[PDB]
């Protein structure tokens, strides 16, 4: 999904 | 960005016919033939060929795990036939990237010619690339290795047009980079990897630190040699560790170079559209940066302004000194790895730019920044303050943070457990949504909507939010058409007519327009609507004071009444009344 | 194994045996000379890798430096016993 | 040197430091008739292009000395012109945009015999500098109304420039 990851 | 093309396979075609000197090879003694981090002559003529290819295959892992692999080694004319139309099978209308190597190969001529044989030398097999190009006829991406790389590309677009010509009795899908151009031959050093071009787009780092190391006139930093740079500890995506500190520095600044430099009509197209296409460009601008040192200039297709001269690459230098010079301790005496303040400077930065904004000025050149920074749960709470100070001047500034990809980012950050994030993502959704009312239903098919009647049942949040709230939840409700069961499932209704009696103007405004919303063609909310006898508390709102609750309240009762009406039935008592 | 042992030609010492590829002067007179009415030749240095032959069986070709600079090549060899050699 | 640099592509970047005091007293001190030995050290300068990344500084005072000394035969002047707007080709030139444009602006006014190649000089300046340039425009147009001075491309840039699309 994202180019780029999240640290949700 | 509608337009989601993504690539599929991966053709890795090696040359590296290992013992074996074209006849117009200069050598030996700077030859450096170190290919892939590997010495081919410790292993022999099939070890080391194998095992440089396992080498490649993992370099191009790292950037897109889930292509598909595809390799030959010294494949001949049919085994490429086959190839490209095995692949083009596999996926008809993805993009397949095609990378050729050519270290083994006599200069290219025009047409393409390769030393592909049956293991004898003295059949060169000519080549066509026009013949190429038809098998290949889908969207592609073509990286080339070779000394008179441009020489190709030219001869590409040729016969492209040639073939146009006789279509008129794939030339605008084709992407193209070539390590340097036709008139030049890459360097003979004897320190660096023979296969630089390809390290430089595989492997960003690694040499970036051995050029760092060669290139600097006088070092500032005693102590800091090879030996060290090639005992840095971490994996690359390990944020907390040096090399992921410094990848993640590294895609920030090029990042921002290519937001800064680059027409919009392109940046969208490169860096957006393909995980691997924004990739490899990315590390392209650093490949143009490193080989303008030795006399080479890389050619792509499409052709980027020239960007080696901008200033953000003083800063990168400067945060890879400060990296360096802990070190040596860390290795030597364990001591903790410390942090740099790069993006702390940068936000700082961008809040002076915020003390007087106007749109007859530059757009701030750190939004890239912003955009990383809310990654990452150190700067979270700083980077979206600044976001929404940002966003509160005129309706230009929410575009300009449209056009870079904050909304995918916030829309994550939507549904996280933290708490204390509730007024800024209120805040930014409220201007987002009252710039852009578009949107296509995205707060409403996930599970945002949730969070934003969770919001407005808070009784302690204060007014200014609770407005905003049900600011956002009337946009939802009446733009997507979705979202009209689910402000019933959590019973929404009950929530507005208890906050009817808020003394604030602005919440007593909203709510009336929110429960009108809901009243309109709803068969659920018809009957709920009747049997809570919702309008025997809003025509109180009638005496209020103020014209524009009296407007919101008239506007609310005569849609319940309108829509209650179509079944009459005993309802025609309130229907009069 | 049968396949890879013939594409074995040679091995770095930083693979096989780190210890003496970081040496260090041995006090150790170089294993081929020894005179007690002259000077000791000390051994200096190990070369960094060993040359493999090719053969039925196979010897390794290791270099020493010594204290007067000069190059002393050795065959180093196993799986016999050269005590025969030694009293001929 | 010319046909060492020629050998030594990218590597003479790592000799060059030993040979700058040599250059430099050269050009401090030609005693040549008149000076045809600072001009040969011009031809050789014009080729070395990314070697001076990092020495460009301390080579481009003197060039420009020339350039203000009208004293020397005019084509040791006309050589200075033709180096500088060569090297700007290869070179960033924007830290030392102040450096180069003042010197121009005397010559355009003291004397025709530079002209021409004056104006070719700061085309190139301008091309490379774009809108870096519009702090400077005011100034130098109103020299250049003082005399019948006008140039197919500096005016053409300046226009883009001021239009605001310069591609
Ligand atoms: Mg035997
Ligand atoms: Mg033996």
């Amino acid at each position: 999904e994202s180019q780029f990851e999240m640290d949700i | 960005m509608k337009d989601r093309m993504k690539t599929v396979s991966v053709a890795l075609v090696l040359c590296l016919n290992v013992g074996v000197d074209p006849p117009d090879v200069v050598k030996t003694t700077p030859c450096a033939r170190l290919e892939c981090w590997i010495d081919p002559l410790s292993m022999g003529p099939q070890k080391a060929l194998e095992t440089i290819g396992a080498n490649l295959q993992k370099q191009y892992e790292n950037w897109q795990p889930r292509a598909r692999y595809k390799q030959s080694l010294d494949p001949t004319v049919d085994e490429v036939k086959k190839l490209c139309t095995s692949l083009r099978r596999n996926a008809k209308e993805e993009r397949v990237l095609f990378h050729y190597n050519g270290h083994g190969v006599p200069r290219p001529t025009v047409n393409g010619e390769v030393w592909v044989f049956n293991k004898n030398y003295t059949q060169y097999i000519p080549l066509s690339i026009y013949d190429l190009q038809t098998w290949m006829g889908s969207p592609s991406i073509f990286v080339y290795d070779c000394s008179n790389a441009g020489l190709i590309v030219k001869s590409f677009k040729q016969f492209a047009l040639q073939r146009e010509q006789e279509l008129e009795v794939s030339m605008k899908n084709c992407i193209q980079l070539a390590a340097c151009e036709a008139t030049e031959l890459l360097p003979m050093i004897p320190d660096l990897p023979a296969d630089l071009f390809t390290s430089c787009l595989t492997t960003p780092i690694k040499i970036a630190l051995r050029w760092f190391c060669m290139q600097k006139c006088v070092s500032l930093v005693p102590g800091v040699t090879l030996d060290l740079i090639e005992k840095i500890p971490g994996r690359l995506n390990d944020r907390r560790t040096p090399l992921g500190e410094l990848n993640w520095i590294f895609t920030a600044i090029t990042d921002t170079i290519a937001w800064n430099v680059l027409p919009r009509d392109l940046f969208q197209k490169l860096f957006r559209q393909d995980l691997l296409v924004a990739s490899l460009f990315r590390n392209f601008l650093l490949a143009e940066r490193i080989m303008r040192s030795y006399n080479c200039t890389p050619v792509s297709s499409p052709r980027l302004p020239p960007t080696y001269m901008h200033a953000m690459w003083q800063a990168w230098d400067l945060a890879v000194d400060i990296c360096l010079s802990q070190l040596p301790t860390i290795i030597e005496e364990g001591t903790a790895f410390r942090h740099s303040p790069f993006f702390a400077e940068q936000l700082t930065a961008f809040q002076v730019w915020l003390t007087m904004g106007v749109e007859n000025r530059n757009p701030p050149e750190q939004l890239p920044i912003v955009l990383q920074v809310l990654l990452s749960q150190v700067h979270r709470l700083r980077a979206l303050d600044l976001l929404g100070r940002f966003l509160d001047l005129g309706p230009w500034a929410v575009s300009l943070a449209l056009s870079v990809g904050i909304f995918p980012y916030v829309l994550k950050l939507l549904q996280s457990s933290a708490r204390e994030l509730r007024p800024l993502l209120v805040f930014i959704w409220a201007k987002i949504l009252a710039v852009d009312s578009s949107c296509q239903a995205d707060l409403v098919k996930d599970n945002g909507h949730k969070y934003f009647l969770s919001v407005l049942a808070d009784p302690y949040m204060p007014a200014e939010h609770r407005t905003m709230t049900a600011f956002i939840l009337a946009v939802i409700v009446n733009s997507y058409h979705t979202g009209q069961e689910a402000c019933l499932q959590g019973n929404l209704i009950a929530i507005c007519l208890e906050q009817l009696n808020d003394p604030h103007p602005l919440l007593r405004q909203w709510v009336a327009i929110c429960l009108g919303r809901i009243w309109q063609n709803f068969d659920s909310a018809r009957w709920c609507g009747v049997r809570d006898s919702a309008h025997e508390k809003l025509y109180s709102l009638l005496s209020d004071p103020i014209p524009e609750v009296r407007c919101a309240a008239v506007f609310a009762l005569g849609t319940f009444v309108g829509n209650s009406a179509e079944r009459t039935d005993h309802s025609t008592t309130i229907d009069h009344n | 194994i049968s396949k890879q042992l013939p594409q074995l030609t040679s091995l770095e010492l930083q693979y096989v045996s780190p210890k003496l590829l970081m040496c260090r002067d041995l006090e150790l007179a170089v294993p081929g000379t020894y005179d007690p009415n002259q000077p000791i030749i000390r051994i200096q240095s190990i070369a960094p890798s060993l040359q493999v032959i090719t053969s039925k069986q196979r010897p390794r070709k290791l270099t020493l430096m010594g204290s007067n600079g000069h190059e002393f090549v050795f065959l180093l060899k196993g799986h016999e016993d050269l005590r025969q050699d030694e009293r001929v | 040197i010319e046909q060492i640099v020629v050998a030594l592509g990218g590597e003479f970047k790592l000799y060059l430091p030993q040979l700058i005091p040599h250059m430099l007293r050269v050009f401090m001190h030609d005693n040549s008739p008149g000076r045809i030995v600072s001009i040969k050290l011009l031809a050789a300068i014009q080729l070395f292009g990314a070697n001076l990344d990092d020495y460009l500084h301390l080579l481009l005072p003197p060039i420009v000395k020339l350039f203000d000394a009208p004293e020397a035969p005019l084509p040791s002047r006309k050589a200075a012109l033709e180096t500088v707007d060569r090297l700007t080709e290869s070179l960033d030139f924007t830290d030392y945009a102040s450096r180069i444009i003042h010197p121009i602006v005397r010559t355009l006014d003291q004397s025709p015999e530079l002209r021409s190649t004056a104006m070719d000089t700061l085309s190139s300046l301008v091309f490379q500098l774009g809108k870096k340039y519009q702090i400077f425009i005011p100034m130098v147009n109103k020299v250049l109304v003082r005399h019948r001075i006008n140039h197919q491309r500096y005016d053409v840039l300046i226009c883009r420039i001021v239009k605001g699309y310069t591609l």
